[PDB]
RNA sequence: GCCCUUGAAAAUCCGGGGGAGAGGGUGUAAAUCUCGCGCCGGGCCGUACCCAUAUCCGCAGCAGGUCUCCAAGGUGAACAG
RNA sequence: AGUGCGGUAACGCGACCGAUCCCGGAGAAGCCGGCGGGAGCCCCGGGGAGAGUUCUCUUUUCUUUGUGAAGGGCAGGGCGC
RNA sequence: AGGGCGAAGCCAGAGGAAACUCUGGUGGAGGUCCGUAGCGGUCCUGACGUGCAAAUCGGUCGUCCGACCUGGGUAUAGGGG
């Protein structure tokens, strides 16, 4: 069987030294040297614990090269936040707001009694 | 007590469990009366709670946690949100 | 003969405390106009693990009101806070639980943590994991509040010094025994090196006073003053009384 | 050479008692006999039930 | 007692550290690797995450408990006093 | 490298400043068409071999044709 | 699953919220976290071989010591022999 | 009038203005077990090309039987959408 | 490496009026046992003893998921570490 060897002077096997096995055309195998793992972001809300939907989970220093449809979504807080934390964002934030006009407005009574 | 009430209601009456299926119940205006168990999540029962306005419909705080509201529909799962459609024969609405 | 272990814990080195992984110190959130006027509302975004402390601790963010920006702090988590909680603190704070408000406030028999010692120093006495001081009495002119400490103490403190309201989480740690020595390893391990432990009986005349022998002996009294040189302050120091 | 014994420790043969070294769970290990049999009558039950042999309560 | 008469958790321990400390260890042994009851949505989802902080899966509430247990008793004895103080000094 | 779909498509990137070398392999039931360029190799299929006869004349203006064997 | 152990920082890179501004006036503009193509550049130092019963350290081509990667068939539980 | 459009929605489409400021993410995580998918190798049954054996037997035994990165498609995995 | 023992949890069946208990599985805990590499260094008071060696060799041994082994970086210096 053909054994192999590293091909780059880092001989230890590490974070940075991982590979994998190759068949070229000239018919030996080969390592080539393989790229790290990229994660998706986690979303912005922070309880939801899955990451989000639509964006490469690419090594961050490549998402410079991407496209910016690649790294996001057509939403409010798009490729930052979860769409179930958005829609709940966006009734909480509405529903609160409607009742400090309640509270306004029962404040602008007891003014008005007084 | 509401506890009996209910267990008339459940036996005889319409009704229906659950968040997804009583906010389509409210929003049809047949719900006549919204339970909530005490647990629920705060943004859901004040969403509840405005829909319910909207809809001029009656919403009764339960006194239990949703385990003891599920326990209180004879369901051995456990319900936070329930709409009541047609009561059968009970006077859980007044 | 030599500079005993003890000795050599003061000159650092070795002996400083492991800190590399702990996630901060665990203050208290410093005094301003709206803590000290009104109340400031904050939200514990999470609970936290600190190496080598028992108590847990709280991230809790909240707005700099100056500059629009978060500002966040690490509080001892008191016992029964969560997540999406909101903490409210300052004078005009509501005396409920994880809630820090001036010790003058809140009403006599009212349990606290992370009490500050001196006002304004963020968070001082009562903090460990399972203990809490208990405010005793306020005496309005002077300013000063009597406060009863877990080591049974009963000091006095100035009544503007701000605490968390509650008992410090994590209580009732050390009623697990260890049995593993490998279990004693991992504690002290993510804390500093303070180890096993060898009885200066055991050692050689040079390095302990107790040292040397044919029997392990202790040879002299194990009480000592505390007019000591460090070198022979060792054993049961200023010891009043001694036996079980 | 290998080849024609391998053929003879199939029909079944240099496999008795005084041919083992290993424990019988090493030589066959109970957990992967355990699993074979879970995912076959597994695949029975839910291939009896999704042509309607079975009902639901049974199945279950 | 099934597979055994009086050890259950602690038999992973095997002869060691002395009958006392093992039956010590196994009311918290037990305790600390109970899966309680999520009081916010209340599935049986409350588990140790480390010490002293407890972790609902299906809720994702950290929640600030005790060392072997969700809740010490002095936490729930302290909770109703300052419960009732409040009420005291507000009216 | 880039395929190509369409004979128009290779006639246009033929026609460019930047190509050059527009090698042409006989595969036996294929006729490839490789058209260098600055940064690709662009290929077309052509499966048939009157069609790929034809192409071979349409080419513009006295570029390489260098066709390979 | 285990922890009275909870298990690195930073450079760098991106997303989102905001909406101060800018653009041309009915064929065009400013704009492309630009889409596709095109042009130009990437300096400096290391790069031989040994890496061990003979290129290293133990006065030596010394039974010692000295961090890793790859890892065929048979027998066999097996990186055992 | 015109700082792009499609989808109930998850989200999509080659581009789709925008500052200081703010929030977030990625960089950025222990060990151990079990199970699954993908390759490299081994194995088996055959096709070829060259071998060795041939006193007798052996459709023999032995060797060898390929496709880099980067793109595009499609399986196959996974989803706490 | 590979094996052994088989802790909690889980399933079924049987009994029990209940409390719960038995039987068969599954599950895979542990400063758990055997045992390789590794780390060590018991005995032969073996070899050697102007040695291979200014501490080595051989068999025999201890330990081998943990107070485990180990490279590089970094800290502590002489009545000092
Ligand atoms: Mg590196
Ligand atoms: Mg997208
Ligand atoms: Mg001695
Ligand atoms: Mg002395
Ligand atoms: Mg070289
Ligand atoms: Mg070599
Ligand atoms: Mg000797
Ligand atoms: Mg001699
Ligand atoms: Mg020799
Ligand atoms: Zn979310």
């Amino acid at each position: 069987v053909q054994r192999l060897t590293y091909r780059r002077r880092l001989s230890y096997n590490t974070a940075s030294n991982k590979t994998r096995l190759s068949r070229t055309p000239g018919n030996r195998i080969v390592y080539l040297y393989t790229k790290k793992v990229g994660k998706a972001p986690k979303s912005a809300c922070g309880v939801c614990p899955g990451r989000l939907r639509g964006v490469r989970a690419v090594r961050p220093k490549v998402l410079m090269r991407l496209s910016k449809t690649k790294k996001h979504v057509s939403r409010a807080y798009g490729g930052s936040m979860c769409a179930k934390c958005v829609r709940d964002r966006i009734k909480r934030a509405f529903l609160i707001e409607e009742q400090k006009i309640v509270v306004k407005v029962l404040k602008a009574q007891a003014q008005s009694q007084k | 007590s509401i506890n009996s009430r209910l267990q008339l209601v459940m036996k005889s009456g319409k009704y229906v469990l659950g968040y997804k299926q009583t906010l389509k119940m409210i929003r049809q205006g047949k719900a006549k009366l919204v339970i909530l168990a005490n647990n629920c999540p705060a943004l859901r029962k004040s969403e509840i709670e405005y829909y319910a306005m909207l809809a001029k419909t009656g919403v009764h705080h339960y006194s239990g946690n949703n385990i003891e509201l599920g326990t209180a529909c004879g369901k051995y799962y456990r319900v936070c949100t329930l709409a009541i459609i047609d009561p059968g024969d009970s006077d859980i609405i007044r | 003969g030599r500079v005993i272990r003890g000795q050599r814990k003061g000159a650092g080195s070795v002996f400083r405390a492991h800190v590399k992984h702990r996630k901060g110190a665990a203050r208290l959130r410093a005094v301003d106009f709206a803590e000290r006027h009104g109340y400031i509302k904050g939200i514990v975004k999470d609970i936290i693990h600190d190496p080598g402390r028992g108590a847990p601790l709280a991230k809790v963010v909240f707005r700099d009101p100056y500059r629009f920006k978060k500002r966040t702090e690490l509080f001892i988590a008191a016992e029964g806070i969560h997540t999406g909680q909101f903490v409210y603190c300052g004078k005009k704070a509501q005396l409920n639980i994880g809630n820090v408000l001036p010790v003058g406030t809140m009403p006599e028999g009212t349990i606290v943590c992370c009490l500050e010692e001196k006002p304004g120093d963020r968070g001082k006495l009562a903090r460990a994991s399972g203990n809490y001081a208990t405010v005793i009495s306020h005496n309005p002119e002077t300013k000063k509040t009597r406060v009863k400490l877990p080591s049974g103490s009963k000091k006095v403190i100035s009544s503007a010094n701000r605490a968390v309201v509650g008992v410090v989480a994590g209580g009732g740690r050390i009623d697990k025994p260890i049995l593993k020595a490998g279990r004693a390893y991992h504690k002290y391990k993510a804390k500093r090196n303070c180890w096993p432990r060898v009885r200066g009986v055991a050692m050689n005349p040079v390095e302990h006073p107790f040292g040397g022998g044919n029997h392990q002996h202790i040879g002299k009294p194990s009480t000592i003053r505390r007019d000591a040189p460090a070198g022979r302050k060792v054993g049961l120091i200023a010891a009043r009384r001694t036996g079980r | 050479r290998c080849r024609k014994n391998t053929l003879a420790r199939r029909k079944g043969r240099h496999m008795g008692i005084g041919k083992r070294k290993g424990t019988a769970n090493a030589r066959m290990p109970e957990k992967v006999t355990w699993m074979r049999r879970m995912r076959i009558l597994r695949r029975l039950l839910r291939r009896y039930r999704e042509s309607k042999k079975i009902d639901r309560h049974m199945y279950h | 007692a099934k597979r055994t008469k009086k050890v259950g958790i602690v038999g992973k321990y095997g002869t060691r550290y002395g009958a006392s400390l093992r039956k010590m260890v196994k009311k918290i042994e037990i305790s600390q690797h109970a899966k309680y009851t999520c009081s916010f949505c209340g599935k049986t989802k409350m588990k140790r995450r480390a010490v002293g902080i407890w972790h609902c899966g299906s809720c994702m509430k950290t929640v600030a408990g005790g060392a072997w247990t969700y809740n010490t008793t002095s936490a729930v004895t302290v909770k109703s006093a300052i419960r009732r103080l409040k009420e005291l000094k507000d009216q | 490298p880039r395929k190509i779909e369409e004979i128009k498509d290779f006639l246009l990137t033929a026609r460019r400043k930047d190509a050059k070398s527009v090698k042409i392999k006989k595969n036996k039931d294929n006729v490839k068409f490789k058209v260098r360029c600055s940064r690709y190799l662009y290929t077309l299929v052509i499966t048939d071999k009157e069609k790929a006869e034809k192409l071979k004349q349409s080419l513009p203006p006295g570029l390489a044709v260098k066709e390979l064997k």
